[PDB]
């Protein structure tokens, strides 16, 4: 009994740094001030308001698997007599977690670090590391109109005579309204969103 | 000013309350609509000439349990209704049941249920009448 | 009559978490029973009556305790090095 | 079930609380039970106060 | 959506309502 | 005045403005 | 003659203007005095009246003697109280000699026994509780 | 008539607009 | 003739409708409300429609005279009793002659002994326990 | 719009709760099944005229235990049958089975196995049988 | 309407059109 | 004689909460009030039970918002 | 006249200007 | 996949049915 | 045929699609 009150209490402690780094926070909190670098803006919007969207954003996804925690672990059917089938138990309870970072973790990079089904604590580094790698692709893709737009603001002034004046000036307009009348703040956070959930 | 040339109620959307007030006049007591009950909503055109049997219709038709205890008229809705089994020591059923004949509490839709005599009785019925029967049976017995 | 259990049942482990989990089980297998026996020791009024099997239930208040109060804090300093080092 | 057998004997030494036997048999039950009530109560006190110890280290 | 005629309810079932110029509008 | 309330008609009318308002009409 | 044309005002209010034809105080309580009304009254018979606008708006009222109280209808409480040396004809008695006898909420029960049956305004059925249980115990 | 709306017809009828919501006009 | 159409309704709409050809007020409970039903259906023998359509529904109801309880399958409870010095003759006798006696979940027991095994929707075996564990105080 | 001429039910993948609760018309009891049993599948062309050995075959062939005690059918799955070891004090066997057929708790593809004028026997079946056994066990000695 | 959809036939049909809903047609 | 009656998920997690602490508070206040149940030792001891256990959940709801509300600050100073 | 105020008219009379203010001029 | 024939099932085996129009559709 | 599906052939057939799901068609 009591060893249930210090294994939650624990959870309860150690559960920033799972949800920063463990399940798909970090998917978001990059990529969002990913975009604030794209457009050249140093403290706007301020990431302390942008950490705040991207942990709703992870919390909803990461919810419905937390709810699966509760109906598997607060029945009374627990009492089992050997402690090897309460093992299994307590093994088929995270089953759902474990399911969800072998769906989004590189096969072969897990195998390789339990050579050292597979075990929750050897995938766990290997989510993250695969999840930055694809935190930059999209930031990759995300940045790459406005290097175009950054050439071109440059052509039309060395078509003009105006040479002795940065272009940061006439590219910094069209570097945003390219992405408001694009709407990409809810084109990126729906299609960042329904790439787990079904509606 | 206010054309309509009969006499009845015009109801639009009201809310189960300002409903049942407005029988308040006709039956010659004030009516008391609880929480859950108040959440629903009626609408048409009424006419209140015999309201003691149009409160019957109308708390079959829309699902409602209602209590006249000579001063008021208590309504509530069907998922109010409680149960109570109470043992009585050294009063019988039959005494019981002409004490509530003789103060005017005795209600035949919600009769007491029991052996003749006995002291254990089976009553159902709204709240405020399981209330009363339970707390005035005990204070009957520990007096006796 | 008396029973013990002669044969005691092994599995074999391959990764890192397992060998937590089966301490993890035998922590609560072990405090499940030793909240009850002592409990069934005290709910038996034949037993709370002689000093010898007193003696015996006065001693293992103190194996409960001194066991679960130590894996509290050897839990407290090991969750405060994950604490600390990334708090940095 | 202790109570019962508590409150059954009480009565027969208020008929007569001048029994020998009895009021020996009377003090060798309710002394058993003072032992008994008092252990009740220190050792639900134990377990709530490692209990009460976790939290007081965790929070 | 009553096409012209009107009732009114009580107690006894529906009352055909005597012909006049006030019609109650219609929620549907 | 009576588009959408709800009222009382008769020798005893009232026209409810709101579900707390009450208005009497002069005879 | 007299009267009061009210326009939107909050049974505070109103029954103040009325609180000089009836010849007593009157004190309403705060659910009560949410409700509004508007009209042109007529105070020339305010006990006629009050009966009849206790009724369509919805109130439970009470006049002890020195005061008129005002509660709306939802608020009425409830009390079974028993007694184990009077009967009830000796405290009916002490309400008709005493003049605090409300024909309207009367007491529901067995004319030679200790319990009946109170229901009425929160300011009555604290006052019978009290002086019942304050009048056993003289005994 | 009455399209996505529970009635119960025969000369005591009511509409429901909605699960807490009645309606009394003509028997429908 | 008459009848009710259901499209879509939730099963306290529809139990609702047919309170009025039953002549009691019918509560069904909230675990047994989530199931739905449509169609054209006639009211003019009650008490044989619910107890076909409790049978192709999945549904366990109670008379008690004046309400009828609604539950869905999942929620029969059981019971095991043993009465000290009342035969059960004397228990089943005083629910035939209350009122009380229903055939569909009738008392699995020895004609007269201490022990039998009662099972049924909640308010039928929470009513026989407690009416069972109090007549053995009173005798 | 229906068309078959015979009469029967068609499943297209069930679920083992909707499936027999479709049985419980032809069947005139209630059907109870438990949610570990609730797990598995069906689909075909059934046909039910004589359900209590369409039952039998079924529960060997899915792999389900049940009972019926005289108000409802009880279905678990076959991992949920559990034993019990229990001795009786001063009431024999031989006196405790007939009390069972006189009541109707009879089964006898679970029967009872001990001596017959010892106190000591063994169960195994569904746990609503165990659990009724072991209570109506255990309170007639303690009545005796 | 019956494409995948389970349903009694018979004297007392039936078609179950989900899990929780019941659809009794008019013969 | 003696009778018997039977009969956004944060949102009602408060609320829920917030009665089962009353009733709890208030069925000991009336314990200690009524002098008869605490004199009688088997009713002080389900008393020093009641006590008890509505010290642990008390202190259980309130470290566990404590963590809870622990969890936000870190992530969002980043 | 006297807009939106409530008045008690006859002999002995006044304005009410606020729900706590009594005016008192010719009996209105 | 049963090319044109159909059975149903129940009690003592499988039971050939008559020829009708409607068609149970194979899962596979 | 049955392309990686278990039965149980001759006069009472079933085809497992799962280990938990049961197909009754012709006895296969």
């Amino acid at each position: 009994n009591d060893i249930s009150l210090i294994a939650l209490l624990a959870f309860s402690t150690l559960l920033p740094f799972i949800i920063a780094s463990g399940t798909c926070f970090v998917k978001f909190s990059i990529v969002f001030v990913m975009v604030r670098n794209a457009l050249g803006l140093q403290q706007i919007p301020s990431n302390m308001t942008l950490n705040g969207v991207a942990l709703l954003l992870s919390m909803f996804v990461m919810w419905p698997i937390m709810h699966d925690a509760y109906v598997y672990f607060e029945d009374e059917d627990v009492t089992f007599n050997d402690i090897s089938s309460l093992s299994k138990h307590v093994d088929e309870g995270l089953d759902g977690y474990r399911d969800y970072l072998i769906k989004y973790s590189d096969r072969e990079l897990v195998q390789f670090f339990e050579n050292a089904k597979p075990s929750i604590f050897a995938l766990l580094p290997a989510y993250a590391l695969s999840e930055i790698k694809s935190a930059f692709k999209i930031g990759f893709y995300l940045y790459l109109p406005f290097v175009v737009v950054d050439l071109v603001v440059s052509s039309v002034l060395l078509a003009l005579g105006m040479m002795m004046m940065s272009p940061v000036t006439i590219s910094t307009p069209i570097k945003l309204v390219l992405f408001v009348a694009l709407d990409g703040w809810t084109l990126l956070s729906k299609g960042l969103i329904l790439q787990y959930m079904d509606i | 000013k206010i054309p309509v040339t009969g006499s009845g109620f015009v109801a639009k959307d009201d809310s189960l309350r300002t409903f049942f007030d407005a029988m308040a006049l006709q039956l010659k007591e004030p009516v008391i609509v609880s929480k859950m009950a108040a959440r629903k909503k009626i609408t048409g055109n009424f006419e209140f000439h015999d309201p003691n049997a149009l409160l019957e219709k109308l708390s079959l038709q829309l699902g409602l349990i209602w209590y006249f205890d000579g001063q008021a008229i208590y309504i509530y809705d069907a998922s109010e209704m409680r149960n109570a089994v109470v043992s009585l020591r050294n009063v019988s059923l039959n005494e019981f049941n002409n004490f509530l004949k003789r103060s005017g509490l005795y209600n035949k839709n919600y009769p007491l249920r029991g052996d003749n005599r006995k002291g254990t009785f089976y009553v159902s019925g709204p709240p405020v009448y399981v209330d009363m029967v339970v707390n005035a049976a005990t204070m009957m017995d520990k007096q006796n | 009559g008396q029973a013990v259990n002669i044969r005691s049942m092994e599995t074999d482990i391959v990764s890192l978490d397992d060998r937590l989990l089966q301490a993890f089980s035998g922590s609560a297998i072990a405090t499940a029973v030793d909240k009850q026996t002592i409990t069934n020791r005290i709910e038996d009024p034949n037993l709370v009556t002689d000093p010898k099997e007193l003696a015996i239930s006065q001693e293992m208040i103190s194996d409960y305790n001194l066991y679960v109060s130590m894996v509290s804090t050897l839990t407290r300093k090991g969750v405060g090095a994950v604490e600390t080092l990334l708090r940095s | 079930n202790l109570q019962t057998q508590v409150t059954e004997a009480l009565d027969k030494l208020a008929a007569k609380p001048s029994d020998p036997a009895l009021l020996a048999a009377y003090q060798s039950k309710l002394s058993e039970y003072n032992l008994y009530r008092n252990a009740q109560s220190n050792t639900v006190k134990v377990f709530k106060d490692i209990d009460a110890a976790i939290i007081q280290n965790f929070r | 959506w009553l096409k012209g005629r009107s009732f009114q309810y009580g107690a006894e079932g529906y009352i055909k309502m005597s012909p006049g110029h006030w019609y109650f509008p219609s929620p549907l």
